[PDB]
């Protein structure tokens, strides 16, 4: 073939395999990331892996905080996904200094993804093997859910998931948005946990798992400590 | 053989090989309709979304450069950002240098040029979309197709993406030069109607129309008031 | 295996893609050049005129200066740049010294530039052999020849282009002291060594004179049909 | 049993196994090509032969640049590619000449051909610059002056190497030149005994049977300027052999 | 077969080791021998020179870079030319600027990274040279190998290029006395170790060693064919 | 084994290949004429495109206008087709900037060909994949007709066709072209009868080709295009002069 | 190495015999042979329509359902026809040699680069040789015949009751009148591909290198 | 398959093998180990004496990258070398720019950055060097990371490198390095490193040690002797 091993050269059926392996590069990561959108909140869940006992568990971290009022989870390769990150903060501070005022969540999106675009199409370097989800909120429309994939597509949501169970996990979100009544923040934490516990069957501790959320009412990005996730895994638990 | 892998090589009988890949990768992408009615010009295309998750309010297909002008797609989704980011910059320097709103036969002469100007160098690839550019200037409308070859061609009305020999079939069938806008959108979603497989929606279908006032994208109550015919 | 690239040499030390434009130069029309003793003429076959084409156009004799003209074998898009670039250096180097370009000094220019593109990859030689003339200060006549490889001698007389093997083995045999003597006798000379290696004579040579302090001289079609008349004749 | 792959010869800039660098060993051989070239140096002076190797009669002469002056106090005589050679003579005598500007003084003939040697190297590519030729310079040189050491002769080749030699020979029949060399010379002899051994074995390899338009010759001696020996001298000495 | 992984620096193999800085390696093997050692108060370099033919002068093998600094090279001599200018060029800056010779062991730290750059980019070869660097500074006496591989290292002695570990072996059962050695001693044992490496054919003469000697008190100095015979002179006969 | 690639080899026989691959391009393309009268020269071109839902808004898909005093039509890759008028253009309107006179036909098509050439010599690059004629008035010859081709070469013509079938329509204009005799209208008729031969549609559709004239009149350069009026009249008088010829037999 | 000039002689002597050869041969014996072949095909023993005129009786005494079988000659039609094409296969065979020699003295000393004259010369060298071999196979089957028809009438006087030998023998004798005459056309194809190949390739076989250069060395 | 050759291409499974095999280099270095308890973090190396020749107090695989912290390299000595020089040149920045130390985790990512820089681009190999970084400031704490041929970065109580990292890191488990100080963490450092180390295929090393704490008032040093040699017969005595 020879058609895929180069970014720039399209098949004959004008596919770019090499993002599409960029995609698989996700999935080798072995972990998963689910997002879903409430009325008044967005809560970000992930896996948790510490491989070594001797690894400071604070370290290890998917969730990272792009600026004050926006927070991220990247799944995929880690050192890609440290780089997109600060890739992002340096666009929001710019965005802010240039603009005068916080940059929107989309506005970011589109930004690290055409950024990812001008890697996809640039011969030398590869696409970044990872994905990025953020959440913030954004007075005008609410919470916003969004997500970049390293071909440059950007597009927002209402619930996601990423990794090796996106599938099952899309699969899930799908029949709960379904039977839509709505969420609550209680309620939000609870479908992105159940979704995640459901379709890796792990039946999290809450070492386990690492959650981050917004919400109207406080906007700021904050990562829950591990007693507020336990707190939501007893609930689910007696339920 | 090699003529395939690269760019800057004619094959023997003379084809540049990677921009007919590039056109076969337009051809996958999903149905885009364009119909020039005397009165306006309708785009329309085929939104269809994987799962109910995906928020269509997000991202659209149809977007404006300038007030006049607006166009639509099929073929590789971020490729389609980066011109339409070019194009609405190119827009903006004619208005700054000449202080008219730009013609449409000029905007789509530049962003054929960038097109082309990604072609000719070894260490980027082309543009993997073509483009539906419409535009209303000097009371006519306009309707332009851009290739990722860097060529440009005014249509009548044409379809692109899949099924898009079909589509062009139904097209001159049902083709009439004296056709108002609001009979020609209803052509149009009956072009797409095609070749969905699947019962469209207001969702699933992104319509706009050009005319006097200028490009606009009409709403999902106004495309379910058309689908509902 | 060692023929891809300018660069790189092959066992036993061959760089073959200057090789192959100097093979490139024996596709060409063939030009043939010599030197009399107060005239230096240089005669260049033509094609054909295809009866739809202007012949104006078509004309591989050139004047680089006043004092200094040339003609090639070879691609003429290449030949047409090379000549523009010497051209241009001419008038510097007047414009520099104050004097006028000598033969040897064009041709050197010529032959770096030649080297230039031939020593780097990225960049392919010039297909392209030409034959300088020119008179100096001391108004010697002088004939040099350049290849693509760069390397640039002084000819008495010689020939590039197709047919150039038989020509300018006609040309040692003809070639004496007692046709230089004449100025139509030279220009009958290189008439004759084109005749040997063309399908007619008057029509498919275009030929030109420079003498000592005149300018170019592309001599007229009537001329040529009296000049091989008169060569025609002897025999 | 034949290994032929080599598979790394091609490109410079690679290391074959065993660590050879076989472009610029190319280049070595490519001066094999070249006409012999042969240079003897004597307490009274150094001289530098060459054969011409005409082509055809018609050609002039005096064209054919073999021996060539860098200055007064330095000649040199070149066996390989007349072009990359002519661009290294360019160096060296624009060198020489800045060398006369800074310093007013004239050069050694060992720190001249360091100069060239310099721009030789420069086929490795450490340098940014683009205008320096990929390739190895394919082309030796013998440089052959009268130096505050006296009378010197250094050997320069693709590589950029120098030393100075008593006796060497370049070229296509350099293997046997060398030999006859090595018999003949003894550091006491003249500089005419060196002119007549050098034309003898020069008369040995070529090809073409010996006269004065098919060598060039020329000698430096410390009281005289580089001088080339004319048709009438080269008929003299030709004839003496 | 993997003859892949070989044609470049910049490919790393399936185990780890880049080929072309082996190969680069092999090239010091290639050139005549050199050894150094060093006393308390003196360092040695001695040096095996070849000719390429009896009418040629032999080649030079050690070359100083400053009065307090020079070096002996195995491997390609155009590599050496260049680093030894290198050299050159930055300790005349370190005396211009501070006034002080530059230290030895920061000087092949230079090297190193100099040395270091071409092997990881696409590009330049690596340099295809081993050095031997000697000189006496506020510290000591100090002896250096570089590698063709920018790795250097320290030594009480070495020796580089071709059979250097009869040499080598030679220096280590004879180490111990070589500290409180006189310049005249060790200059003898340098020189019986380069000894070692010949053919049992050859014999060192006055025109194939070269001696190189710095210390407290002398600047580096190259004693040639005729200076070297006080030094050679002690030595006894083959074993 | 391989010496047809990166444009900068010369292949053993001394060939670039590229280039010839790329003037291969060109017979694709859709035929393009120009003839050369004493009063007049035109260009005249058949419209490939023929898909029924096309708008023929511009001026002319193949013919160019690139000064006052000159046009061109192009055959071969539309986007360097484009590219390349562009740069004529501005070549033009430099010229006239410095010297202030219109560009001499020769000196623009010497300029545009010192590109192409340019862009085969550098590795980079490809070749220019187009072949163009050009048309001009000018005071030093008059009115001239130039052909160009992607190696960089050009020649004068008096008359030529580029494109599918070039063979048939120069071995027509060969037996057919009267030197020194030609007017407009005959040219016209000229240019045609050479169409309905080369073309494959058994009928010129009147849409299927596109006809332009530059003539000097009032001291002034005119280009003009033939309206689907005029071009139809000159097929309804081809057909009848044809079959004409046909009766009498 | 060291010649006399006797050897030199000698040497010299079988060089220009046999460029002369080689030229006489494709210049004036292929165009005959060309024309022979094509007119012996167009004979009318060549082109027998009804293939039972070929089949020619074996006295097999046929065995009554409950005394020796005279001499039973081959097929005359079949053994005139091989008596004609026997001396062109030969012939062809020969003349294959003498190019293919040609040829290979032609090829020049082995160098690094310009090969592409000495490529011409191997593929034409390549279809020279395709050709012998199938020629070649046509010396063999023709031996094959005889040996096969005389095994097959052995085997059908030794068997009377069998009828499918006496089947056989005419079998073979009809695929062998096919045989031959697929035969004739493939060598007068191989023939005129020789001169085709040959002419058309002639400058580069007879001057692979080519003209010498300009001598930038 | 030409999927490995290069480090911008991905495998048709979404992996980077160039990475990976930049990864193995590490693995043939020797063995380089690092743990952090609550007064500081202790270093320790073992270099390999390949020969008698080398001096002793050469091929330090223990580098000062800044007065407050310090760094422990496995893999390509030359790509380690030029790690730290670029390190260096990261911490004089952050304290031009910014006024004060820079703090560990910061270094890190910057260094870790400038490594992930070269896994993406063709042109240049990814690095062949994996090595950890340690300090110990008032503010932030004792502090130990190791960035990985891929820049990767995470923070480790303990931690190993090179060949033997798997046992080491066992033998590094069964510790309980929070609770204890620096001056019996050297010991077992010792200890740890002489359990590695193989005689048979190793010939010989001289073990290499470094620390940095509040016993050094924040300063990475390397071991005075009279510690080293307790720590070695400590070693050898726990060796059996």
């Amino acid at each position: 073939a020879g058609f895929d091993r180069h970014i720039t050269i399209f098949s004959p059926e004008g596919r770019l395999y090499q993002v599409e392996y960029a995609f698989k590069a996700i999935n080798q990561g072995g972990l998963t990331s689910v997002a879903v959108r409430g009325k008044d909140c967005a809560v970000i869940v992930t896996q948790k892996k510490v491989p070594d006992k001797l690894l400071d568990s604070s370290t290890v971290t998917h969730l990272f905080k792009i600026t004050e009022n926006i927070g991220c989870v990247m799944t995929g390769m880690t050192a890609d996904s440290r780089s997109q990150v600060q890739r992002a903060r340096y666009e929001a501070a710019n965005w802010k200094y240039k603009y005068g005022y916080e940059i929107p969540v989309d506005m970011l999106c589109k930004r690290i993804a055409d950024i990812s675009q001008v890697y996809t199409q640039n011969a030398e370097m590869r696409p970044l093997g990872c994905c990025m989800i953020l959440i913030g909120i954004d007075e005008e429309q609410g919470p916003q859910v969004y997500k970049c994939d390293p071909a440059g597509y950007y597009c927002g949501f209402k619930a996601t998931a990423a990794g090796v169970k996106q599938t099952e996990s899309t699969s899930f979100l799908e029949k709960k948005v379904k039977k839509k009544f709505d969420w609550t923040f209680e309620q939000t934490v609870e479908t992105a946990i159940t979704c995640l516990s459901t379709v890796l069957s792990i039946d999290f501790k809450p070492s386990e798992i690492e959650v981050g959320v917004v919400t109207v009412e406080n906007p700021k990005f904050r990562i829950l400590t591990e007693a507020e996730i336990d707190a939501h895994l007893v609930a689910l638990a007696e339920r | 053989r090699g003529y395939s892998f690269s760019l800057t090589t004619f094959s023997p009988s003379g084809k540049l090989v990677q921009i007919e890949y590039a056109l076969a990768a337009v051809a996958g992408g999903a149905p885009s309709v364009g119909i020039k009615a005397a009165n306006g010009v309708v785009l329309a295309t085929e939104k269809k979304q994987k799962s109910i998750l995906y928020d269509e309010r997000s991202v659209h297909k149809v977007e404006p450069i300038t007030k006049h002008i607006g166009l639509v797609y099929s073929g590789m989704g971020p490729d389609y950002r980066v011109l339409v980011h070019r194009a609405r910059k190119l827009a903006q320097q004619y208005y700054l240098v000449y202080q008219e709103p730009i013609p449409t036969a000029q905007l789509v002469q530049r962003v054929a040029s960038v097109m082309q100007e990604y072609t000719q160098s070894g260490g980027v690839r082309p543009f993997g979309v073509s483009l539906l550019i419409c535009g209303w200037n000097e009371g006519r409308p306009y309707l332009f197709q851009s290739d990722p070859s860097g060529a440009y061609f005014a249509w009548k009305a044409t379809a692109m993406g899949k099924n898009y020999v079909n589509g062009k079939t139904f097209l001159e069938k049902r083709y009439n030069e004296d056709l108002e806008l609001e009979d020609a959108i209803h052509t149009a979603i009956l072009t797409l109607k095609e070749s969905f497989e699947g019962q469209m929606t207001e969702d699933n279908i992104e319509v706009g129309i050009c005319n006097e006032a200028g490009f606009r994208r009409l709403t999902p109550t106004e495309v379910k008031d058309y689908l509902a015919a | 295996s060692y023929d891809r690239a300018i660069t790189v040499f092959s066992p036993d030390g061959h760089l073959f893609q200057v090789e192959y434009a100097q093979e490139a130069v024996k596709k060409g029309s063939t030009a043939v050049g010599v030197r009399g003793r107060d005239i230096v003429v240089l005669g260049v076959e033509k094609k054909s005129v295809a009866k739809l084409q202007d012949e104006r156009t078509v004309r591989k004799i050139c004047a680089l200066d006043d004092n200094v003209c040339m003609a090639f074998a070879g691609l003429t898009a290449d030949a047409r740049i090379v000549i523009n670039r010497a051209r241009v250096e001419c008038q510097s180097h007047r414009l520099t010294v104050e004097d006028p370009v000598t033969v040897e000094y064009i041709t050197r220019y010529i032959a770096s530039l030649k080297q230039r593109y031939t020593q780097s990859n990225g960049r392919r030689p010039f297909g392209i052999s030409a034959l300088i003339v020119g008179f100096d200060f001391d108004g010697t006549p002088r004939l040099y020849q350049t290849d693509p490889s760069g390397t640039y001698h002084a000819w008495k007389a010689n020939a590039i282009g197709r047919g150039a093997k038989s020509v300018r083995e006609f040309l040692e045999k003809n070639y004496t002291d007692e046709a230089i003597e004449t100025d139509d006798l030279t220009i009958k000379l290189v008439i004759k060594a084109l005749l040997e290696v063309v399908q007619s004579g008057g029509k498919n040579i275009e030929l030109a004179v420079m003498r000592r302090d005149q300018s170019l001289k592309i001599l007229n079609p009537e001329e040529i049909e009296k000049y091989v008349a008169e060569i025609e004749k002897e025999k | 049993m034949f290994l032929t792959r080599s598979e790394y010869d091609r490109g410079v800039n690679t290391f074959s196994p065993e660590g050879r660098l076989f472009q610029v060993e190319y280049a070595i051989e490519a001066i094999k090509l070249g006409s012999t070239a042969i240079g003897i140096q004597t307490s009274e002076g150094v001289c530098l032969a060459v054969e011409k190797r005409i082509t055809s009669p018609l050609m002039e002469p005096s064209s054919i640049e073999k021996i060539v002056e860098i200055d007064a106090h330095i000649g040199c005589a070149m066996s390989g590619l007349i072009a990359d050679a002519k661009t290294l003579i360019d160096k060296a005598r624009v060198e020489t000449q800045n060398h006369w500007f800074t310093y007013n003084e004239t050069m050694t003939v060992e720190s001249v051909t360091q100069a060239v040697s310099n721009l030789a190297l420069q086929f490795g590519e450490e340098d940014a610059d683009p205008g320096a030729m990929s390739r190895p310079f394919g082309v030796a040189l013998l440089f052959g002056g009268v130096d505050e050491k006296g009378p010197q002769l250094f050997h320069m080749d693709p590589s950029g190497t120098f030393v100075q030699c008593d006796a060497r020979a370049i070229g296509s029949a350099s293997e046997g030149a060398q030999s006859s060399l090595q018999e003949v010379y003894h550091k006491s002899m003249t500089l005419k005994e060196a002119i007549k051994s050098s034309l003898i074995i020069l008369k040995q390899v070529m090809e073409e049977k010996l006269n004065a338009t098919n060598i060039e010759l020329a000698t430096v001696q410390p009281g005289q300027n580089f001088h080339m020996f004319t048709k009438e001298e080269l008929e003299e000495v030709i004839k003496d052999i | 077969f993997r003859n892949q992984y070989d044609n470049d620096v910049t490919v790393w193999s399936p185990q780890g080791r880049i080929h072309q800085i082996e190969y680069a390696m092999e090239a010091v093997k290639q050139g005549s021998a050199t050894v150094g050692l060093k006393s308390k108060t003196h360092a040695v370099l001695v040096a095996l020179k070849r000719a390429q033919s009896e009418l040629a002068a032999h080649q030079k093998k050690i070359l100083h870079v400053d009065n307090h600094i020079g070096i002996s090279i195995a491997g390609l001599t155009a590599d050496a030319r260049l680093l030894c200018n290198f050299m050159r060029q930055e300790c005349l800056d370190s005396r211009f600027v501070f006034d002080r010779p530059l230290p030895v062991s920061r000087l092949v730290s230079l090297i190193g990274s100099k040395t270091q750059i071409p092997t990881q980019r696409y590009g330049r070869r690596p340099y295809g040279v081993g050095l031997l660097i000697a000189g006496y500074d506020d510290m000591g006496p100090h002896i250096f190998q570089t590698c063709p591989s920018a790795n250097y290292f320290d030594c009480r002695a070495m020796s580089i290029g071709a059979r250097s570990q009869s040499a080598r072996t030679y220096l280590e059962r004879h180490m111990s006395e070589f500290m409180e050695c006189n310049l005249n001693e060790l200059v003898k044992h340098g020189l019986r170790a380069l000894r070692e490496t010949l053919p049992a054919e050859q014999d060192l003469t006055t025109k194939n060693v070269s001696i190189g000697i710095v210390g407290k008190d002398l600047e580096f100095t190259i004693y040639d064919d005729d200076d070297v015979s006080p030094f050679l002179e002690g030595l006894e006969e083959r074993p | 084994r391989r010496y047809d690639s990166r444009t900068t080899i010369f292949s053993p026989e001394g060939r670039l290949y590229q280039v010839e691959y790329a003037m291969e391009a060109i017979g694709h393309a859709g035929t393009c004429l120009g003839i050369l009268a004493n009063d007049g020269v035109l260009l005249a071109a058949e419209r490939r495109n023929i898909h029924k839902l096309l708008d023929e808004v511009f001026f002319s898909e193949k013919i160019y206008k690139l000064n006052e005093d000159m046009a061109c039509s192009v055959a071969g890759i539309t986007s360097d087709a484009n590219v390349l008028t562009n740069e004529l253009r501005l070549i033009a309107q430099r010229y006239l900037l410095q010297y202030q006179e219109p560009i001499p036909c020769e000196q623009l098509v010497t300029a545009l060909c010192d590109i192409k050439q340019a862009y085969t010599q550098f590795g980079g690059k490809r070749p220019f994949g187009v072949s163009l004629l050009y048309i001009g008035w000018d005071k030093h010859y008059g009115f001239q007709l130039y052909q160009s081709d992607p190696s960089g070469n050009y020649g004068g013509w008096k008359a030529t066709c580029i494109g599918n079938n070039s063979a048939a329509a120069v071995s027509m204009l060969k037996q057919d072209y009267k030197e020194g005799e030609m007017t407009l209208k005959s040219a016209l008729a000229l240019a045609i009868k050479v169409l309905n031969k080369t073309m494959d549609v058994s009928k010129l559709s009147a849409e299927k080709v596109e006809i332009a004239t530059l003539t000097r009149e009032n001291g002034k350069t005119v280009i003009r295009v033939l309206k689907q009026k005029e071009v139809e009249q000159l097929i309804k008088k081809h057909e009848e002069e044809e079959a004409k010829a046909e009766r009498e037999k | 190495v060291r010649l006399s000039g006797e050897a030199r002689k000698q040497v010299e002597v079988f060089r220009q015999n046999l460029f002369q050869e080689a030229e006489e041969f494709l210049y004036r014996f292929l165009p005959q042979k060309i024309i022979y072949l094509n007119q012996l095909l167009q004979e009318d023993s060549l082109n027998v329509a009804d293939l039972t005129s070929l089949r020619a009786p074996l006295d097999i005494p046929i065995p009554d359902p409950p005394h020796k079988c005279g001499f039973l000659p081959g097929n005359e039609k079949v053994l005139s026809l091989l008596a004609l094409v026997k001396p062109e296969v030969w012939t062809l065979k020969e003349k294959c040699i003498l190019v293919i020699t040609w040829i290979q003295h032609l090829i020049p000393k082995i160098e690094d680069g310009n090969d592409f004259g000495v490529a011409i010369q191997e593929k034409v060298l390549e279809r020279v040789n395709a050709v012998k071999t199938k020629v070649e196979a046509f010396q063999t089957t023709i031996s094959k015949y005889f040996s096969e028809r005389g095994d097959a009438v052995a085997k059908a006087s030794k068997e009377t009751h069998v009828m499918d030998y006496r089947a056989l023998v005419h079998e073979r004798d009809e695929a062998a009148y096919g045989e031959l005459r697929a035969m004739v056309l493939d060598l007068r194809a191989f023939y005129a591909e020789l001169y085709h190949i040959i002419s058309s390739n002639l400058e580069k076989i007879v001057n692979p290198k080519g003209e010498e250069k300009p001598s930038m060395y | 398959t030409g999927y490995d050759l290069s480090a911008s291409t991905f495998s048709p499974d979404g992996r980077v093998f160039q990475v990976e095999y930049a990864m193995k280099a590490v693995e043939n270095s020797s063995t380089a180990i690092g743990i952090r308890c609550k007064d500081g973090v202790v270093f320790g190396v073992e270099k390999l004496v390949l020969s008698k020749l080398y001096e002793e107090g050469s091929n330090k695989r223990l580098f000062n990258v800044d007065r407050h912290v310090g760094m422990a390299v496995a893999g390509l000595l030359a790509d380690a070398r030029s790690l730290a020089d670029i390190a260096r040149e990261e911490a004089s920045n952050f304290r031009s720019n910014f006024g004060y130390n820079i703090p560990l985790k910061h270094l890190a990512d910057r260094v870790a950055m400038y490594v992930h820089a070269y896994t993406l681009y063709s042109a240049v190999r990814p690095f062949g060097c994996s090595f950890m970084l340690g300090s110990y400031s008032v503010n932030d704490g004792a502090q130990l990371y190791m960035i990985d041929p891929s820049g990767v970065s995470y923070g480790y109580w303990g931690c190993a490198i090179g060949k033997a990292r798997q046992a080491a890191k066992t033998e590094i488990e069964k510790l309980q390095m929070k609770e204890m100080t620096c001056r019996d963490i050297v010991k077992e450092v010792a200890k740890i490193i002489y359990i590695v180390h193989d005689e048979v295929k190793d010939k010989a090393f001289e073990l290499e040690l470094s620390w940095v704490g509040e016993l050094t008032n924040g300063r990475h040093e390397i071991v005075p002797k009279d510690i080293r040699e307790e720590a070695e017969k400590y070693a050898k005595e726990s060796l059996k």
